[PDB]
């Protein structure tokens, strides 16, 4: 059984869903903003001062409040996926469109022409978003950012910035629970994976249980080992050119796996077996990239060799191996230069072919072990809840400081919608819906600056007529440092938020509440 | 009592029609940079002088006003029982 | 247990059925229309504009009721099957029937003959549809109906205005939703399917990941290939001709596929393998489809024919081929023309053969890879939210532009029903309740045009009294352009909607609402 | 569906589940605090003084105070985790910060500023608790600890600071059930493991069933033995040594175990056969360590050799070993000394490691096997209900005596905190907001002292201030004797804490305590 309600009390159940949800979040909205406890049925609650974290949970009883919630929720979702940060902003500008355009509505405007007005207008702000945005020069600037996203903490915005620096361009951060109070970062470089140490005696440096191997050989084969007579050419070849071989197989199974070791033991060779990385396909994708920075050859099962067909030409060539109970590390190889940009390029092309069938990061993480660093920001606290936090916070700075160095940086504290806006005034259209379209997104451009300045203890209208007469007589990057309560340059200041974040936040909510507004009409089951 | 003294003048404010705490500050920042006097008027929805407007109260109207109201508060916050007598 | 109604009871419970169902789709007509907000149980809620959408959701509490609502749906549902558009002018449509028909019969006319009646006038009127239906001559015609069906974007119209252009008549539109926001066409030509890239050194374009084979001859076989053997034969001609070869077969597997492999790692030949397309019975469909243009033999199992056996005189010859991890297409071959021809008119014989036990349209995909080309257009918006609308706009001008290229365009916003239901007054029959049944028609096909008149703001009878004078003073195609409010010439506007649409429309309405007038009685359970 | 609160509402909730939680737990403070009986299921009820385990079973109907009890309950935990004891302090400084920060924030205090004067002032007071500390001297400090934490019990006291002068600094203490009503220290030093008397024949002491031999050689292998002739050689060269022999193999079966006992008991050899520890991979662990400390080889399976390639110098010397039913014990062995310096200093760098994998207690346990002995304390009593609060009651003085050599002492009854709290007074800062969150901690810090003396009979407040003055009279350690009810030296009169016990609950109670107070809005689901 259905339920169809029209018109005003349509709108009016939505208004009540969309004003719910979003109330609730904005109270986390700005620097003076405080956090939301979020019930969990097992275990400890939840504190947390994520915008999308908070939404996600929200449900209502009433069906067609609970629809209004549903859509809006959609708004902080997206705007996480693609930019990791401002979902707070978007529920607020969604909240404000919504709310503007049910006004333009109720006085008999066409709904399919405010929804035109609506896209038109975002259009414009887009792209003097755009002409206000500044690349990021360097250090500073990502401190900068990392810095206001972790709400105003600088022990995370240095560390965000020492990792990046480590790292390069090409690197991937990740976040990670410390065992401990405290947060460390740390930064490996070179192709890693998760194996080794396959036996005890392959030790070189019995105060750290880790061995290390001087200008070694690696081998690199598909399938288990474990007969002696095909196991015994390479190392015929390899005892005569002296130098260290390491093992990288399916498996060094029992006789294959006693000789190498009792071998070793007697010192006359010096070697390591560890297993390969991956499991199914990933078998193949490894290898070869394993293969492909060493200088060798993968020696695949396509190729055809036998064990007992390979010589020290196929064979690679590393200057150093680490290898322990689970990590083992490459520093360098004799891979041709060319031939790891031709890889990094291969993967970027292939990341619109990977994204239909991925599900997990490991796009970016191959592209990172033969282009730089990963590093490992291990975020510690003294109790758990404090880790929950901090870690979300660490992970928002994060995904925000990597959107400034793709699409550069803008003025912070809502200043950019306030600017953005400002341009709005030029654009006229023949349509009067239209235009009463493109009023509402000047009024909603102005919600966020409003309600920073609320949840500050300052009244958001007095604050917003100050920054709009400061945009003339200071200048664009003036605006409303609400973190101790004065106006200055922003920018100087280092308030500032990635132009990538903005852009986002506007498009997803301007897409949702303009498709919002064009409803007349809602179908829902009867409990 | 600061924020008790400050409530009749939103009170004003949002019956004519506006926000009171937007009227609240444009008052407070008046008062230094134009004079004490400086206020907002009600009939008409501008600020101005309120003693060159002639919009005036006397003076005992406001010091019993504030001095009966925060006597007959005191009392009850502070009561402890309340004795009446069952109905009918 | 079950209960019975008669008479007035049971005809008041159906009208509330019909008329509750028909409200809340009538309110997406016309330009000017607005949208439906559905509650989806998991996940966020769909907002459509589409009518037959919003009418495969109702269904009430009342058993009566809810028959009433079930048959009209039908209407919706049929209407969408056939011609793809005009379900909510059909449920229109629908409810005027029945609600003019309980009026005659309340009056004491026989429900049988006014059934009757009913029949005759929209024979009548679909004679009169089609000759007032003009043929679609070119891409003007093409990109006008799509604009309109898709709710006045030109912006689509042009994209499918587009891809008609590229595909030809033959060719076959696909929508699909986009990764990103951005909305994009692509179209490919020849013969294509989803194998390939067997292994990774089957590279001949480093910078694309795409083996291209320069005048390759291709080898189509049903079985696995595995034996060394029997392999060796076919790359013992073929290095003797010295052109590329393409393996099309079930598999190629271990010791087949490391020769293959290595052979052409060493340069003497050059080389590829792929899968063969479909499961089951699909095999045998498709690869004597893809054999019959390459102008070589299936060497299928029936025709006895040993890997040992083959030469280069039953191996095809194909111009060029291109292969990657999903995409294997060839861009032309030796295939007889007169070949084709019969095989698309076998297909197209096949159709109603195939009708009674089809559940894929795999039958025009195989019309479309040997006679053109498939197009593909990729919706993409900001939000998931928006992006449900845009595809099904989307979907929805691109049937109503086939339909168009099928049995001509005719004139838009009602107008086509309003100057057919003109040649209803010189329709005249011996009993007097057949004549109440002509009536009813004539009532009914000029109650759309009043109903988006209605949605735009305006009185529907003033408008319609208005166009039917202007039909003498002015001409045929004369009509009322809600989108603007104004009256011009609906043809030269751009105003048009399919002749397939409109005369599937009354048809369909025709049919449920006439049968549902002739009952007299209800049977349902009691709850 | 979802319900959210705001503002005072959100607080009370959070203030009363909050209080309930402390309020039963507060009761078991101080050496005369009361004991907590709580409801099981199954069985007798559980009588216990230990603050975690009150606060574990603690759930309240309302979800919002259950928020707020759950909550705290993490500062218990982590406590208990970290330090084993102080548990109940942790909980009441925990609701006083949290009390106190409330009433802070109703003034219209900056939460987040709150939170970060907590941080500050609690910065401090670890610093100077930490120039408090006293380190562990002897056998006085740690019998006075072991008594304190044992609820002023020294017959507690006497058994735990034997328990550590005989393992030393290396040994494990372990806590059991005994089977009678006394309480007994059972103490055992050497490599010893739960295998043990294959067969009844191998006795040497039959007033015992105790297999003991004088300088026995061990055969570490890692399989099976039951081939006769490769059991032979391992004996054909040991009776020319004529030494013992004792075997430790995965199984001694049939055959091979029938040749053993049969020329054991004509007596031409004296030998025993037990089965090697640990299953899975805790052969690989054990066994080594068994060889390592012994001066033989461990004979594994990556070594490749067989049986009869054995001889007497591959196999280890021991100076005596006893096998009975369940236990076998080695007093010495041939080991080289810094072999078994290196296998300790492997194992505590192997403890950071193996945090992450481990679930069982075996990493100190391998420790204390080669570089001490390990204690059983046999708690017994009378009845199970008072057996279960005695062995509370050891676990916690064994708990805190460890962290007592760890850290140092500190005066008790809750003196070094409020010694601590005196040098809050230099500290200021900025923030009037943040100087609210140091006030806080003041406040906080003080607390336990007053509860101590409410829980005692007398006035906090009283006590508290002539505590205070005594700080300058008298000296540091001057404090409240709540035992007997007067004002003396706690570090002379052996009223002394661990250093890590009161730093850890300082530092878990203001880190939960401090992330509530940010909060704004609870979001729970509906019942
Ligand atoms: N000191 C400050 N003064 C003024 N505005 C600030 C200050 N610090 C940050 N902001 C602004 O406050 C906003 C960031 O607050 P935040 O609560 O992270 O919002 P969000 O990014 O929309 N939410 P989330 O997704 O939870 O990070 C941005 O608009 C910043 O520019
Ligand atoms: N600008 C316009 N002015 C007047 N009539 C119009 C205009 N645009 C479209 N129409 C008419 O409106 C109808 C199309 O509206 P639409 O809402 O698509 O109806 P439908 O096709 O019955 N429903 P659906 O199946 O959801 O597409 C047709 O009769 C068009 O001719
Ligand atoms: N005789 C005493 N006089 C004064 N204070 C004492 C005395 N004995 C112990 N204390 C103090 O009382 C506290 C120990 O009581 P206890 O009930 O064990 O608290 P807890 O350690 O927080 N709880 P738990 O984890 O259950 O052991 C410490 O602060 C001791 O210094
Ligand atoms: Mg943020
Ligand atoms: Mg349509
Ligand atoms: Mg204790």
């Amino acid at each position: 059984a259905k339920k169809v309600i029209y018109g005003e009390d349509a709108r009016a159940r939505l208004k009540a869903g969309v004003d719910k949800l979003a109330n609730a979040v904005k109270v986390t909205l700005g620097p003076r903003g405080r956090e939301v406890i979020i019930e969990k049925k097992w275990g400890t609650p939840v504190v947390t001062k994520d915008g999308v974290t908070v939404a996600k949970e929200i449900e209502f009883k009433d069906p067609y409040e609970n629809m209004g919630a549903q859509l809006v929720k959609e708004v902080a979702s997206k705007t996480s996926d693609v930019a990791g940060d401002g979902t707070t902003t978007a529920t607020v500008l969604a909240q404000a469109i919504f709310n503007e355009g049910l006004r333009a509505i109720a006085s008999g405007a066409n709904p399919m022409d405010i929804k035109r007005g609506i896209d038109k207008a975002v259009e414009t702000v887009v792209n003097e978003i755009k002409k206000l945005s500044i690349p990021v020069s360097g250090r500073k600037e990502i401190e900068q950012v990392a810095t206001i996203s972790a709400n105003n903490d600088a022990t995370i915005g240095k560390i965000i910035a020492d990792a990046m620096e480590a790292v390069g361009k090409d690197g991937v951060i990740t976040v990670e629970e410390s065992k401990s109070a405290e947060t460390t970062l740390e930064t490996v470089q070179g192709m890693q994976f998760d194996r080794g140490y396959l036996s005890p005696y392959f030790v070189t440096n019995p105060d750290k249980m880790e061995a290390v191997l001087e200008d070694p050989f690696i081998l690199i084969y598909e399938k288990k080992i474990s007969n002696v007579k095909d196991l015994l050419p390479v190392l015929e070849n390899v005892v005569r050119a002296g130098k260290p071989l390491l093992i990288i197989a399916e498996d060094v199974e029992a006789e294959a796996l006693a000789t190498l070791v009792v071998n070793h033991i007697k010192g006359v060779i010096r070697a390591c077996a560890v297993k390969a990385p991956g499991f199914g396909q990933r078998r193949k994708d490894y290898l070869q990239d394993i293969a492909i920075l060493t200088g060798g050859t993968a020696i695949t099962e396509e190729l055809g060799i036998k064990l007992e067909s390979v010589t020290l030409d196929m064979l690679g060539r590393a200057d150093k191996v680490i290898v322990d109970k689970d990590n083992t590390t490459i520093v360098g190889g004799k891979g041709s230069k060319e031939a790891i940009q031709a890889r990094i390029e291969q993967i970027k092309r292939q990341i619109l072919e990977t994204t239909s069938d991925y599900d997990r990061e490991k796009l970016q993480e191959r592209l990172a072990k033969l282009s730089g660093g990963v590093a490992i920001i291990r975020v510690g606290a003294a109790t758990e809840a404090e880790l929950k936090e901090k870690k979300a916070r660490v992970e928002d700075a994060v995904h925000a400081t990597k959107a400034a160095v793709e699409e550069g940086i803008v003025p912070g504290g809502g200043v950019a919608l306030v600017r953005a806006s400002e341009a709005l005034d030029n654009l006229k259209v023949d349509n009067a819906d239209q235009q009463l379209g493109i009023d509402i997104i000047k009024k909603a451009c102005r919600t966020p600056i409003r309600q920073i300045a609320a949840n500050s203890g300052f009244e958001g209208y007095v604050v917003l007529e100050k920054v709009l007469q400061l945009g003339k007589e200071k200048g664009k990057n003036w605006g409303f440092d609400a973190g101790v309560g004065d106006y200055k340059d922003m920018v100087e200041a280092g308030i500032i938020d990635p132009t990538k974040v903005v852009r986002v936040a506007i498009q997803n909510a301007a897409s949702v509440a303009g498709t919002m507004l064009t409803a007349e009409a809602l179908v829902a089951e009867i409990p | 009592i600061k924020k008790a003294c400050r409530t009749p003048i939103r009170q004003i404010a949002a019956n004519s029609g506006f926000e009171g705490y937007v009227v609240l500050e444009k008052v407070l920042q008046l008062g230094k940079e134009k004079g004490k006097n400086w206020g907002f008027d009600a009939g008409v929805g501008d600020y101005k002088d309120m003693v060159e407007a002639g919009i005036i109260d006397p003076t005992k109207v406001v010091r019993v006003a504030i001095q009966n109201a925060a006597s007959v508060a005191g009392t009850m916050l502070t009561a402890e029982a309340l004795v009446a007598e069952i109905p009918e």
